[PDB]
RNA sequence: ACCGAUAGUGAACAGUACCGUGAGGGAAAGGUGAAAAGCACCCCGGAAGGGGAGUGAAAUAGAACCUGAAACCGUGUGCU
RNA sequence: CUACCCUUGGUCAGGUUGAAGUUCAGGUAACACUGAAUGGAGGACCGAACCGACUUACGUUGAAAAGUGAGCGGAUGAACU
RNA sequence: UGAGUAGCGAAAGACGGGUGAGAAUCCCGUCCACCGAUUGACUAAGGUUUCCAGAGGAAGGCUCGUCCGCUCUGGGUUAGUCGGGUCCUAAGCUGAGGCCGACAGGCGUAGGCGAUGGAUAACAGGUUGAUAUUCCUGUACCACCUAUAUCG
RNA sequence: UAGAAAUAGGUGCCCGUACCGCAAACCGACACAGGUAGUCAAGAUGAGAAUUCUAAGGUGAGCGAGCGAACUCUCGUUAAGGAACUCGGCAAAAUGACCCCGUAACUUCGGGAGAAGGGGUGCUCUUAGAGCCGCAGUGAAUAGGCCCAAGCGACUGUUUAUCAAAAACACAGGUCUCUGCUAAACCGUAAGGUGAUGUAUAGGGGCUGACGCCUGCCCGGU
């Protein structure tokens, strides 16, 4: 049966990518939180 | 008679293959139950070959496979030709009992009893 | 459907009383070491 | 910059088979185009270049114990000579 | 008159591995020996692994390496 | 994923039926009207692909956190993708 | 503990020969059998080296294993014309100035981005262990540049 | 419109290109009986991409060997009877393709209808007959069971992904009501939008629900 995750490079980059995060204040808050926690990966 | 863990069509086909392989190679290694079943098939075939007539040859053709055998030097013959040629002549004066089974013991993969069945 | 109580060491070994294998039926090879009775050497 | 464009010759069985057909294989800088590679080859080896074929190789997953990683990404140029010859050895 | 590896940071070797579309969640894992002197050589074995011979104060300190409790798993047998 | 929607693409073996119109032959003062032919309409019919999920059997520490087998509904449309 | 118990995930295999310490399970052969509007062939997405060769058999593989999509070492993807960019726009997204809003921001004009559509020049054959309309051979085409004689 | 050649030789960049790809490599925690868009479309049979067997090409399914107990599951047959079973004919059996006859009540005149119910079918020869063989000739596979009557809903469609597909929702049709346009209604604090690049034969909201015949009395209360 069809499952929830149907991968799509373009969709993934456009919704969760770096530039989409930079595009809003709350996305920049996400990036700041992840930098503060010390994550290796900040976004897609 | 044994079922050999196969359907009737599969069992019939396997017995034909084993009988033809025995006729060709004259000595094969198989499991105990398969050999005990195929001794009857092969010996009835040899009986037909000793009979020798055209009807016997066609009845034998009902059971034998269509395999070719390269003989001493690049000369071919069929398993049916060998059965009605050399094999039948070898057993002209023998009344039954053209095969024997020699037990070898269990084999590694499944513990099955390996045996050799050969033409006498 | 499920064990009501665990099986003690004593009961388990009692049950395993008959869980064993037997010595093979074997005979010395008069000419060709030892072999299974009613079997050919197949290696000698 | 011609000696920065060309990093090293590629010596493999396939590259030797290409050498038999006057085709020379180099690892090149990953930021250069095939026109730059042709000019660099002409400047360094004083030969005439008929054509350049170029390709990119993705980083290769690699490990050393618990340390898994990647090799460097590569750019491979195959240079077909019009005239001249190149004595790498 | 703080902790001493289940403690003390989540983290003594990690915001990693792993999980999630994502925001996010988030581990386990310290100790050979004073010194590598880390077992030449022989034997069984394809190897693994062993028995010797050596090193060492010690090898039941041989790297799954200080100590090595209990559960649990075996071998022998004094009484039954 | 799922619901609705927007833009832009794709897909639907075969068989059946035979609307309106048109032509002819009548019929008429004219027009109705009749018959044949043709014509090819329809959220039309039967039925594969495809889309469903009515019954039943199996499965129920599953092959599977919703499936499989056998039939079953739709199948040019408010279709499916 | 339950227990050497349940299970080992839709099915047709047999034999010969080989290799090996070890073979129902690897290789080769013959016969048999299954799919065939597909269990065949080719594109897309997605994955990202799983591809090829040589070597291996601790772990992984529901058994075995000499084998492997597993391990080690070394390799492999070639384009003016294929698909995309140096072309075009749709939905939608964004948006100089601008309008509105406690802040943060929301909306929107010109403009821009954006294919699932429009435009757009290369074909046949051969060849490798692994690439091929990309490499080679043969024969072409398109755009630009220069040299030897209306554009809008 | 304003406005201001051939020939020869040469040059032509970046990104992707391996491999799997209706799967052992993708989505399903698995080398998971599931899900995954398009394209190519052989022969015999047939209306056909149905059916059965094959071609191209691929594959033998990553546990086996025996035995042939009960019981469970899938499958086949069954004397006499034929729904006596059971909540209920659940399941199974029966029907089934093609060609030719024939076909009721009722009806919105389309239908109902494949109504129902019958007949035929192999092979050989001669030009529709004459023969031949079997228990059986669409000799396999695949291919509607039908009729009478009542309730509900007109109808095709839609629904509780994962115990309910229905009489529930929708529907074409009816009616009431709002709305004169910066419409009403709706989203939004606003700007800006939908309504609509529409304008009362239009747009929103309530109720009813094809069609036929109809839809009575009460305005005291809200
Ligand atoms: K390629
Ligand atoms: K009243
Ligand atoms: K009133
Ligand atoms: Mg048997
Ligand atoms: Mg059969
Ligand atoms: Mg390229
Ligand atoms: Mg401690
Ligand atoms: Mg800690
Ligand atoms: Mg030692
Ligand atoms: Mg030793
Ligand atoms: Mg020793
Ligand atoms: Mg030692
Ligand atoms: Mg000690
Ligand atoms: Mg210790
Ligand atoms: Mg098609
Ligand atoms: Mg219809
Ligand atoms: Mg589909
Ligand atoms: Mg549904
Ligand atoms: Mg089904
Ligand atoms: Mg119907
Ligand atoms: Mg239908
Ligand atoms: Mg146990
Ligand atoms: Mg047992
Ligand atoms: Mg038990
Ligand atoms: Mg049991
Ligand atoms: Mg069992
Ligand atoms: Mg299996
Ligand atoms: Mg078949
Ligand atoms: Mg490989
Ligand atoms: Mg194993
Ligand atoms: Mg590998
Ligand atoms: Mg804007
Ligand atoms: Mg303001
Ligand atoms: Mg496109
Ligand atoms: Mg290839
Ligand atoms: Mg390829
Ligand atoms: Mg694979
Ligand atoms: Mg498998
Ligand atoms: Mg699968
Ligand atoms: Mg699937
Ligand atoms: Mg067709
Ligand atoms: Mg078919
Ligand atoms: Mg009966
Ligand atoms: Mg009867
Ligand atoms: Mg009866
Ligand atoms: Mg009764
Ligand atoms: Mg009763
Ligand atoms: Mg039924
Ligand atoms: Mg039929
Ligand atoms: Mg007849
Ligand atoms: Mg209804
Ligand atoms: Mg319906
Ligand atoms: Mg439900
Ligand atoms: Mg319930
Ligand atoms: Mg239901
Ligand atoms: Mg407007
Ligand atoms: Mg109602
Ligand atoms: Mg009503
Ligand atoms: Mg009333
Ligand atoms: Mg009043
Ligand atoms: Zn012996």
């Amino acid at each position: 049966v069809k499952r929830t995750y149907q991968p799509n490079k373009r969709k993934h980059s456009k919704v969760h990518g770096f530039r989409k995060r930079m595009s809003t204040k709350n996305g920049r808050k996400v990036l700041a939180r992840r930098r503060r926690k010390g994550r290796k990966v900040l976004s897609a | 008679y044994r079922k050999l863990g196969r359907t009737s069509d599969q069992r019939k086909a396997m017995l034909r293959d084993l009988a033809t392989s025995l006729i060709i190679s004259e000595r094969i290694e198989t499991t105990e139950a398969r050999a005990k079943e195929v001794r009857s098939v092969v010996e009835k075939l040899i009986t037909l070959g000793k009979k020798g007539d055209l009807a016997s040859r066609r009845n034998a053709a009902k059971t034998l496979r269509n395999v070719e055998i390269l003989n001493e030097d690049e000369t071919t013959q069929t398993a049916l030709q060998k059965l009605f040629g050399e094999i039948a002549e070898r057993y002209t004066e023998r009344q039954g009992g053209y095969t024997r089974i020699l037990k070898q013991g269990p084999r590694r993969g499944d513990g099955a009893e390996s045996v050799i069945i050969e033409l006498v | 459907a499920v064990p009501k109580r665990r099986t003690s060491k004593t009961r388990k070994n009692k049950r395993r009383t008959h869980f064993k294998i037997s010595v093979p039926g074997m005979t010395e090879c008069p000419n060709c070491e030892y072999k299974l009775s009613h079997r050919v050497c197949k290696n000698c | 910059e011609a000696r920065d464009i060309l990093k090293r010759p590629v010596i493999t069985e396939k590259s030797s088979e290409a050498m038999a057909e006057d085709k020379y294989t180099f690892d090149v800088d990953t930021r250069v185009n095939k026109t730059q590679v042709k000019m660099a080859v002409e400047e360094i080896f004083n030969v005439k270049v008929a054509s350049v074929n170029i390709m990119n190789y993705k980083p290769k997953k690699k490990r050393m114990g618990r340390y898994q990683g990647y090799t460097n990404k590569r750019r491979k140029a195959i240079v077909t000579l019009k005239e001249g010859s190149i004595d790498l050895f």
